[PDB]
DNA sequence: GCATCCGTGAGTAGAGAAGCACAATTTAACACTTTTGTCAAG
DNA sequence: CTTGACAAAAGTGTTAAATTGTGCTATACTGGGAGCCGTCACGGATGC
């Protein structure tokens, strides 16, 4: 619907200055695990091999990417409403 | 589901400009000064 | 719309009545490749017809 | 209460009979446009100002109202010279100008006025806007782009549930 | 069929403007939603439209600065008022609507000949022109108030009748 | 208050059973309490009769006797579970063996009868409906002129519909008479050859009309015998068809000799005795005995053909839309027909069951397949056009919804068909079909109702009742006589003058055949009833009937219909006398059964001792929901110990006053133009109605949904609905509905139910957001139902009905379904439409406080101002009278019954007004107070307009003008008068079901249709607005094209154009620029699919794809 | 729950017209207030008006004089324009002396001036005088309220002397406009415009305040039952 | 009726033309933020607003009473599309 | 020329009765490594 | 920052039952069934 729509694109242009407040690197590998940039999640292998790193590495800089959005939405409150 | 060729959809008027002096002078400066 | 005291602008009915006499009926096709009888519009036909004269046809 | 029914039931026929009329005339002039200011044409047509009665056999004045329907805002053809008053070409006639027109047909001096309309213009899908006249809702003349085809389908159409029958 | 549209009972309003219609608070609401719900994020209303528009699903969470909001929204803005049959071009006008409670839609008494309307249960479709150019052409080529004149014969169509000739004839 | 009684003429008769068209007829087609033996030949015992035997030759089933049992379920049950109110078909077949000579009997289940209400009506999926009775042309033999050939005439034979082919004789201009059927033409002399006539036979018949026989003589077919004119007869009847004897004599037989296939029917063989002075012994138009076909209508019907066309004495065509050849069929004809047509297919089934073998073991259960019949019985009483969704918004609506008389429906008349012959008033509709009553439209004239005093007899004739007048004087014989029966005497009218019963006049005003004429009382031979029995029952309810034009007589009749009931319903100060009867015959009210005493009086029950001992108790119908929504319920109207006769009224039903209808209110009116708010049907009302309740009337709404099984899972209904706090889910219980008692308002949950969501991996962007929030997401939704907007109220019942419940026959797949019925009391405000009986409606525009309305001297305000604008075209003066007769009662304290065309006239409404006066300015003087004056100031205006006497006191002059039914009226708003004098009055005014609350409707966004992603219409669907083709008329003689192009595409179907309308638009951008619509697409596609190539070009004639790249491979 | 105090706004343009606004007020209570002050402003404003007029030579209302354009009822027309203020509270009645001779154009300030007597309307047109005309005036202005027709009063102070229709009102017109208006949720509220003319004696705003005052003072009588 | 309309409809030679100039002139008022303005601040529409009196946010009465001072021009073939655009964004950039 | 059958069109809203044998293909229950996902080590 | 370690989570290869598709029944049987016509004028063709 024209809402469902509309509430999509308000959501994907949240996040994305969501993502803004993290790094470079940091904010590329959220979105290439969720799938941001190409539709479809990408494994921890996968994403190790394009920035030359260990499956390990990504689960560090992807959690710690989750904690400080975590704390950006406490202090902002900017993406409560869009999952009701 | 196209502009009819009728009233604002007429090509008599649906062509017609808008402009204020201030950017009609700045656009005919323009050309000068090049 | 007299009888009933309804005014209405003779040139609304003229506008019909206009397209109404737009066709008009191919009597002598002469020199071009039109038939007689065939159908069309008067407007295509004056200016086909100046055509004609432009060349003699 | 034979009446009552017969003119219920007329009523019910006339409003699907009247509405299709529209939809027809609405089918046969919705491309006509008023699409150039004139078409340069030198037709016309002559709007009698007097019409035959058998009764007397001779040429009675037509009513007013009925002058005016076909007089009113319209364009004239050529220059008219009536009780002292030039009313040139291309004049654009008023309904003071209709009504001097009528005072001047009922002292003798003109019988028929030459006007522009639409029978006589040469503009191509629609009409121009001297052939046309005057925008009626505006008193004033029709401006380029109006869909006068609509207009007068709608105009005939509209009273067609007030006939008789 | 169109969005952005309504319909409702008709009754006389007398106090009107001729540019001038009543429109029910409640349609309006719904009329102009998505209109209301940017107003309400610019206000402090809701925080963002997403949660303005959860607001208006309910009833009973809806605030009374929601209605201030919606007065400015429709600010110089017009509706298209239609009763069926639409049978020549004054079916249709555009007029400035008054917000008013109630559920009924008031409309001038002096377009009732165009429309031949009356007020013996007639209803009249409602119609929101989005853009600047629907608005412009609505506000300046189909407002009540600019049509005056019948295009069929060029005589007064909003023009006095029943009660205003029995009282200026008395 | 004293009721005082107004007329003349004495009614010999009391109206007949109102109902009696629907229950006499549904009985007789039953024959549900008459013993087998002596069951008559009609209804669906015909039915049995004419199937059975079902020879399929040689086994032989029997038709013995027929039995109905008691239905399962009473009716109060059917509608709550949605069953159908039916009774159990039991016949007695027995199976006979030609050959072994062994009867086998037993009692086969037929399926399941649908059984008739007391009151006349059918529960059908637990819903009311009612039968309506069709009215066409009557069957028998016609005599109607050729329109082409002037002198010519041609003979119709018309059976029942669907039982047989309509026959066509006519004389040919080459002079041979040619009979028409099946469209196929063919010469008459051939059929005769083969129904055995000669040369000679024919001549002695009809050789003394002119040379007319000479066209009846082809040597040809004489010289052939009848069975070789037979095959040649099937030879053009069925070109092709190998003609061998036993094929062509089963097809004539079929075609105008088999009774199971053509039936004329008992009223067309009666009409076509009358007619052609016969007597038929069936209704076939031949009879096949000793292997050989006898003729039994042709000769007489080619006899009046020629006698009609030689102009013979007493022989006259036939008028087709004369109510003697017009017959009704009632519910009995109607079921017994769709019963026979089921009969029929049961019939051809156990023909192929014979016809299969093992009749070793063939028992009569075996045989017969009742499914057939069971659905042909359910497809009549659910998709018929006759069979409609009963009107009850008041008891009178369901009276006339039951005698309603329909042209329309299976084998009636369509509206292109239907001209102005059909759609007239003929002129033997008097006293039988109401010359008023009709629905004004496209359905004028095509839907009427039964004349008050008039009744369906058996062949289906409506009869009106006269009374007998012989020696000029008339007696209390009333004959009941059909229209052509009518038409052989001299009728006077009901208001002729009578000196005891003796006719006192010398001139009476009689009809001869429908025509108007002046007789002298030895030449009246019969007399009217009363003027009742020209109109129906909801003409018969307007008073000063008379006074009003019949086009606004016909407004405030269909009015009456949608009047709503209220909660402070009163009767109107002025009645017809039938009030008490719409009430009584509606059973909607509780009367005693015989004398007794109340022993118990209760809001639910009452209990009556009787006479006789016995304890009767009548559980109290309480707020039910009728098919409109109004509420319904019985309100106790005697006490514990009270003493009751037979018939004394025990409960008030829906919208009545102890018994008397009462449809609406009695207000103080005044008839007055008020600043513009009473324009154009516009009606002020005062602000004192709302505070003691009037117009205030009680409305239900129900609620469904259903818990289904789904692949993924079954739906629950719960309180534990995902993403919700507590306030949403506040007044549902522990079970997730919501509490009885609660008010709920647009967006309050009613039930609560979860539905599992679809397998579907979620947008990365909801996969980052959940993430985020560290929230697993659950794997149900919520899909619970939700008051619509615009509606709530009180919920005040809770139906749920679950699998496995007795009686709930759920759908498969369904574990539950759950109904909330929301109370609203409605008060009267702007938008509600208001009504009289005389067809003055309008809505209310505005709501004036008490201090605002004008006033009488003694400071009582009106309570409803009228404009007097909306009287002199409409020609209804019956208002007016009726507020001048309200006026005077209001001040007597009176209440007052003047029949219609026989009751109150203007000298006697006038010395009730001199009565009135004198209370109403008498009271004044013992108050010691007099002239007022502000009514001096009116008084001299007065006598200026000639409204009052010059030079009397000022309490004569208002005397007079009270007379008139004028007061001086002051402004509320200023305190002083108006300037002239204003009719105040009583009148009876309705609150119609039009409601604005229920037609009020927006949209901004929606649902949209599945083919033309368009919004859907409604706005129970929230539907968008219809922008139709004189709608883009309207835009394009606008000039406004940019407003056409949103609603062509950014509003309708641009599905890219209408998400970035509504993306701009929450962003404060404006709306882009429109793309192609979605259904040009369809059309180009569905072009496509006829083998068209469709393209769109550019101005260098290249392709255009509209298509995005998305179709081209 | 009882409405906040209204707004009284004022719009008062020279000394002849003015506009007074009262919002918001409770429904209905615009026309409670505009309707008795319009009647109190149209019949109870102090004012002074011309009730006689003496012409020398001349006998009856519907006569000419040889001399001026005016006839007698054209000059009792434009006397009954006339708009003088007493400027002593004791001062009831005066007589104003006109001695004329032609050609002239008469004017009110042609009047004789009278001590604590004042001519709002000084440039009012009077008469036009031809050479040899002599118009002799003696016109009476008395104090009173409302309107008073001549024959209702029938002034005369000398034989001949002319009756003439008294315009005592100083307000020459009061219209009053009651329009709906909202505070918050409540949206029955009145809007209250009134609008009164006046002749200039007194201002717009004082005639109110007197209309407002007689309304109090006769809001006073409903004390001391019997 | 609007203001000044039938100054409004003296000024064009089509009654069109004028909704054109009128809505084409909004759409510039709504891009810039009503920054390219020609009213003077006293000039400027306002609104009554329960929060005190505001700029009137409707751009189409803002184009009408702008078309009325005569200080905007309008015509065909003026300037080039593009270069109104740059140039107008260049003295407004908002 | 004319007579006849066919095809076209006829207002807008809203509000509502076969059974069985056997083969062939698919589904679903298993097991299996395989691959993440991860939580502790430096 | 890797690098182990885990228990899943997921993929995958069998095997079974459940489902689906196909063939075949040998007294003689040999041209169907439902309709079944209250409107009107209008072209346009299609042949007498
Ligand atoms: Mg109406
Ligand atoms: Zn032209």
């Amino acid at each position: 619907s024209p809402v469902d729509a509309a509430t999509q694109s308000l959501l994907s242009e949240e996040l994305e200055k969501a993502l803004s407040k993290l790094s470079e690197r940091e904010a590329m590998v959220l979105k290439l695990r969720k799938g941001l940039i190409d539709g479809r999640e990408h494994t921890l292998e996968e994403v190790g091999a394009f920035f030359g790193v260990t499956r390990e590495r990504i689960r560090q800089i992807e959690n710690k990417a989750l904690r400080k959005l975590k704390y950006h939405e406490s202090r902002t409150r900017k993406l409560r409403d869009f999952l009701d | 589901g196209r502009l009819i060729p009728a009233g604002t959809g007429s090509d008599f008027v649906r062509f017609t400009q808008v402009v204020d002096q201030k950017t009609l002078k700045a656009i005919e400066e323009a050309r000068k000064e090049a | 719309y007299r009888a009933q005291g309804v005014k209405l602008h003779d040139k609304h009915i003229e506008i019909v009545v206009r397209q109404m006499m737009k066709y008009v009926e191919v009597t002598d096709p002469g020199d071009s490749r039109l038939l007689e009888g065939q159908v069309l519009e008067k407007w295509d036909v004056e200016a086909l017809n100046e055509r004609l004269i432009a060349e003699g046809k | 209460s034979h009446g009552a029914r017969k003119g219920g039931a007329d009523t019910a026929l006339r409003t699907a009979d009247s509405g299709y009329l529209t939809r027809k005339l609405v089918d046969v002039t919705h491309e006509i446009v008023v699409r150039e200011a004139d078409c340069g044409t030198t037709n016309y047509i002559s709007v009698p100002l007097f019409q035959p009665d058998e009764v007397t056999r001779s040429l009675r004045l037509r009513k007013r109202a009925d002058i005016e329907a076909g007089l009113y805002g319209r364009v004239l053809a050529r220059e008219v010279e009536v009780l002292g008053v030039r009313l040139e070409e291309g004049r654009y006639l008023s309904m003071d100008d209709v009504h001097l027109l009528i005072k001047a047909a009922e002292a003798g001096e003109i019988q028929e006025v030459p006007v522009r309309s639409p029978l006589t213009c040469q503009t191509r899908y629609g009409v121009c806007q001297k052939c046309y006249g005057y925008d009626l809702s505006m008193a004033r003349p029709v401006s380029i782009g109006e869909a006068v085809g609509i207009v007068a389908a709608q105009s005939i159409g509209e009273p067609g549930t007030q006939l008789t029958m | 069929r169109v969005d952005y549209s309504g319909r409702s009972v008709i009754v006389v309003g007398p106090q009107l403007k001729l540019h001038q219609c009543g429109l029910p608070k409640r349609m309006a609401l719904e009329l102009f939603k998505p209109f209301l719900l940017k107003k309400m994020e610019e206000k402090g209303i809701a925080p963002n439209v997403k949660a303005a528009r959860r607001m208006l699903e309910r009833q009973r969470d809806i605030k009374d600065e929601v209605w201030d909001a919606l007065e400015e929204v429709i600010h110089g803005k017009v509706v298209l008022l239609n009763r069926a049959p639409t049978l020549h071009r004054l079916g249709i006008q555009a007029f400035q609507p008054v917000l008013v409670e109630g559920q009924s839609i008031q409309l001038h008494p002096l377009v009732c000949e165009a429309f031949n309307a009356d007020f013996d249960g007639d209803q009249m479709a409602v119609h929101v022109p989005l853009s600047s150019f629907a608005q412009a052409e609505a506000r300046i080529q189909m407002l009540s108030a600019h049509n005056l004149l019948s295009p069929a014969s060029g005589e007064p169509l909003a023009k006095p009748s029943r009660d205003i000739i029995l009282g200026l004839y008395y | 208050m004293e009721i005082k009684r107004f007329g003349r003429i004495r009614e010999v008769i009391p109206l007949p059973p109102l109902t009696e068209i629907q229950v006499e007829s549904y009985r007789r087609a039953l024959q549900a309490d008459v013993p087998p033996e002596k069951r008559e030949n009609v209804g669906i015992q015909a039915a049995f009769r004419e199937t059975f035997p079902i020879e399929e030759e040689g086994l032989v089933l029997d038709f013995l006797e027929y039995r109905l049992g008691e239905p399962p379920f009473p009716q109060d049950e059917c509608r709550e579970k949605d069953l159908t109110y039916q009774a159990p078909l039991y016949a007695r077949l027995q199976l006979i063996h030609k050959d072994t000579g062994l009867i086998k009997e037993d009692e086969v289940f037929l399926g399941h009868i649908p059984l008739m209400t007391e009151d006349g009506s059918f529960i059908i999926n637990g819903a009311d409906r009612v039968i309506v009775s069709q009215i066409h042309r009557s069957p028998g033999v016609y005599f109607t002129p050729d329109p082409a050939r002037p002198g010519r005439y041609i003979a119709s034979i018309i059976p029942l519909p669907k039982r047989g082919p309509w026959i066509d004789l006519e004389v040919e201009p080459n002079g041979v008479v040619s009979m028409k059927v099946n469209k196929r033409k063919f010469p008459l002399v051939l059929l005769l050859r083969v129904l055995g006539y000669d040369q000679e036979t024919l001549a002695r018949e009809l050789g003394a009309y002119g040379e007319l026989v000479q066209g009846l003589m082809d040597e040809s077919v004489f010289a052939m015998r009848p069975e070789e004119a037979l095959i040649r007869l099937f030879t053009l009847l069925r070109p092709g068809d190998p003609p061998k004897r036993d094929k062509a004599v089963a097809y004539v037989y079929g075609l105008i000799a088999d009774p199971r296939r053509y039936d004329l029917g008992e009223a067309g063989r009666y009409k076509a005795e009358e007619k052609l002075g016969i007597r038929l012994s069936g209704r076939t138009l031949a009879r096949f005995e000793d292997g050989e076909f006898k003729d039994e209508v042709f000769l007489p019907t080619l006899r009046y053909l020629f006698a009609l066309t030689a102009g013979v004495p007493g022989h006259e065509v036939d008028d087709i839309d004369h109510l003697g050849n017009r017959r009704i069929r009632t519910v009995g004809e109607l079921m017994t027909d769709q019963f026979r047509v089921g009969l029929a297919r049961l019939a051809r089934g156990v023909r192929e069951r014979m016809l299969m073998g093992s009749e070793d073991s063939l028992t009569p259960a075996k045989l017969v397949n009742s499914r057939p019949l069971e659905a042909a019985i359910r497809e009549f009483f659910s998709r018929s056009q006759l069979s409609q969704f009963k009107d009850e918004t008041n008891p009178l609506s369901s009276l006339r919804h039951k005698r309603r008389i329909s042209a329309l429906g299976p084998g009636g008349l369509t509206r292109e068909r239907a001209g102005f012959d059909v759609r007239d008033v003929h002129r033997t509709h008097y006293g039988r079909i109401c010359p008023v009553e009709t629905p004004e439209g496209a359905n004028i004239g095509l839907i009427t109702s039964l004349a008050a005093y008039a009744r369906v007899d058996e062949l289906g004739f409506i009869r009106t009742p006269y009374r007998r007048v012989v020696g000029g004087v008339v007696t209390d014989e009333v004959v009941y006589m059909t229209a052509t029966e009518e038409d052989r005497y001299t009728i006077a009218q009901a208001n002729t003058p009578l000196e005891g019963n003796r006719i006192a006049a010398e001139r009476v005003v009689a009809r001869r055949k429908g025509e108007p004429v002046i007789v002298s009382p030895e030449e009246v031979e019969f007399m009217d009833v009363s003027p009742k029995q020209v109109f129906s029952v909801n003409t018969n309810l307007i008073p000063f009937l008379e006074h009003d034009d019949a086009n606004r007589a016909l407004m405030g009749s269909n009015m009456q219909t949608q009047a709503v009931p209220l909660i402070r319903a009163q009767a109107p100060v002025v009645m017809t006398g039938l009030e008490e009867r719409v009430v009584r015959d509606s059973l909607a009210a509780l009367y005693a059964e015989e004398d007794g005493e109340v022993a118990k009086v209760d809001g639910n029950r009452i209990v009556v001792r009787y006479e006789d001992g016995r304890l009767v108790e009548y559980p109290l119908r309480r707020f039910y929901r009728s098919n409109q929504g109004t509420a319904l319920d019985q309100r106790p109207r005697v006490v514990v110990g009270q003493r009751v006769r037979k018939g004394d009224l025990l409960a008030d039903g829906p919208a009545s006053e102890n018994g008397f209808l009462a449809l609406g209110q009695n207000v103080l009116v005044a008839i007055m133009p008020f600043d513009g708010y009473n324009f154009e049907d516009a009606i002020v009302i005062s602000e004192e109605l709302l505070k003691r309740d009037f117009y205030t009337s009680i409305h239900i709404e129900r609620y469904e949904i259903e818990a289904r099984d789904t692949k993924l899972g079954p739906e629950r209904i719960t309180r534990d609905i995902p993403h919700l706090s507590e306030a949403a889910l506040r007044d549902l219980d522990e079970e997730g509905v919501v509490r009885i008692g609660a008010e709920v308002k647009p967006g309050d949950i009613l039930v609560g139910r979860t539905s599992f969501k679809g397998e579907s991996e979620p947008t990365p962007e909801e996969r980052l957001l959940r993430s985020i929030f560290g929230e697993k997401a659950r794997d149900v939704k919520d899909t619970s139902l939700r008051v619509p907007p615009g509606e709530g109220g009180i919920v005040v019942r809770t139906v749920r009905l679950r699998r496995g419940d007795p009686g709930v026959e759920l759908k498969p797949g369904v574990r539950e379904v759950v109904r909330v019925y929301v109370a609203q009391k409605r008060k009267l405000q702007v938008g509600d439409k208001l009504a009289n009986r005389h067809g003055n409606k309008g809505v209310v525009a505005k709501i004036l406080p008490v201090e605002d309305m004008p006033h009488l001297p003694d400071g009582t305000p009106v309570d409803v101002i009228l404009n007097p604008l909306g009287v002199p075209s409409r020609m209804n003066l019956g208002q007016i009278l009726e507020t001048h007769l309200g006026l005077a009662g209001y001040f007597l304290g009176q209440r007052y019954i003047s029949p219609i065309f026989d009751g109150a006239k203007e000298p006697e409404i006038k010395e009730l007004l001199a009565q009135a006066f004198e209370v109403y300015f008498g009271k004044r003087k013992g108050e010691g107070f007099g002239v007022d004056k502000r009514e001096v100031e009116v008084l001299r205006r007065a006598e200026k307009l000639g409204l009052v006497t010059p030079g009397k006191t000022p309490e004569e002059q208002l005397k007079e003008l009270f007379l008139q039914g004028k007061v001086v009226l002051y402004d509320g708003r200023t305190g002083e008068p108006i300037e002239g004098p204003i009719v105040v009055g009583q009148m009876f005014i309705m609150k119609l079901y039009h409601m604005v609350e229920d037609k009020m409707h927006a949209r901004s966004t929606g649902p949209y249709s599945l083919i033309t992603q368009q919004p859907l219409g409604g706005k129970a669907q929230f539907g968008g607005q219809r922008f139709g083709e004189m709608e883009v008329w309207a835009l394009e003689a606008y000039g406004a094209a940019h407003t056409l192009q949103e609603m062509l595409t950014l509003k309708s179907d641009d599905i890219e154009g209408r998400n970035a309308a509504y993306e701009a638009i929450i962003k404060g951008e404006d709306v882009p620029e429109p793309s192609v619509p979605e259904s040009f697409r369809v059309l180009v596609k569905e072009l496509q699919a006829l083998a068209l190539d469709v393209q769109t070009l550019d101005e260098k004639d290249n392709p255009v794809d509209i298509f995005e790249g998305l179709a081209s491979k | 729950s009882k409405l906040k105090a209204p707004v009284f706004t004022v719009r008062t343009q020279g000394r002849e017209y003015g506009e007074f606004v009262l919002e918001p007020l409770e429904r209905g209570f615009g026309v409670t207030l505009g309707n008795p002050l319009r009647r109190i402003l149209l019949s109870s404003i102090p004012g002074t008006a011309v009730t006689s007029v003496y012409i020398e030579d001349v006998l009856h209302e519907f006569s000419t004089i040889p001399g001026v354009k005016e006839d007698v009822v054209e000059i009792i027309l434009n006397l009954k324009e006339l708009v003088v203020r007493f400027l002593n509270p004791s001062l009831q009645t005066v007589t104003l002396l006109l001695k004329a001779e032609g050609p002239k154009e008469v004017k009110a300030r042609d009047f004789l001036p009278v001590a604590d007597v004042e001519i709002m309307n000084p440039d009012l047109h009077i008469a036009t005088l031809e050479e040899g005309g002599r118009l002799n005036m003696e016109v009476r202005v008395d104090r009173g309220v409302g309107y008073v027709p001549a024959e209702k009063h029938g002034i005369k102070d000398r034989i001949n002397a002319i009756p003439v229709d008294a315009v005592f009102s100083p307000v020459r017109r009061v219209a009053f406009q009651v329009e709906d208006t909202r505070l918050g949720q409540r949206t029955d509220l009145d809007k209250l415009t009134l609008r009164i003319w006046t002749d200039g004696s007194v201002t717009p705003l004082e005639a109110l305040n007197q209309a407002v005052e007689i309304l109090r003072e006769h809001l006073t009588y409903f004390s001391n039952p019997q | 009726a609007e203001p000044g309309i039938d100054k409004l409809f003296g000024m064009v030679d089509s009654k069109y033309r004028l909704t054109v100039v009128v809505a084409k002139r909004a759409q510039q008022l709504l891009r810039h933020g009503f920054k390219n303005t020609v009213l003077e601040p006293e000039e400027r529409p306002k609104m009554q607003t329960l929060e005190g009196l505001f700029d009137d946010p409707n751009a189409v009465t803002w184009a009408m009473k702008e078309l009325l001072t005569g200080r905007l021009v309008f015509g065909e073939n003026l300037v080039p599309e593009d270069r109104l655009q740059k140039e107008m964004e260049r003295l407004y950039p908002v």
